């Protein structure tokens, strides 16, 4: 039982890992998206974007 | 005989015989237990 309780912590572990770097990773990647996007000047104020 | 080689003059004899021997088993055996718990939960009294 102790083996079996030591593996199951190591997978969810495992699982905490792996979520924690993808949202790390969308997170940064969001920002980053954000700050490239973002407001543009409309038509009147000037013909381009 | 039995100063030189006790095997085959002796039999085998409980675990129990030896002096802490079951003691320490069970320490050890307990002690991995709470290793293998803690890490689940299960909140338990260190054994040291």
């Amino acid at each position: 039982s102790a083996i079996s309780n030591v593996i199951d912590w190591f997978n969810s572990l495992l699982n905490f890992q792996d979520t924690t770097t993808s949202n790390q990773i969308n997170q940064q990647n969001f920002q980053i998206a954000t700050l490239a996007s973002g407001i543009k000047k409309q038509q009147w104020e000037c013909r381009y974007s | 005989k039995l100063l030189s080689d006790p095997a085959s003059v002796i039999g085998p004899l409980a675990q129990s015989m030896i002096t802490g021997l079951t003691g320490a088993l069970g320490n050890l055996n307990t002690a991995i237990n709470q290793i293998g718990d803690v890490l689940v939960g299960t909140v338990v009294t260190p054994i040291n």
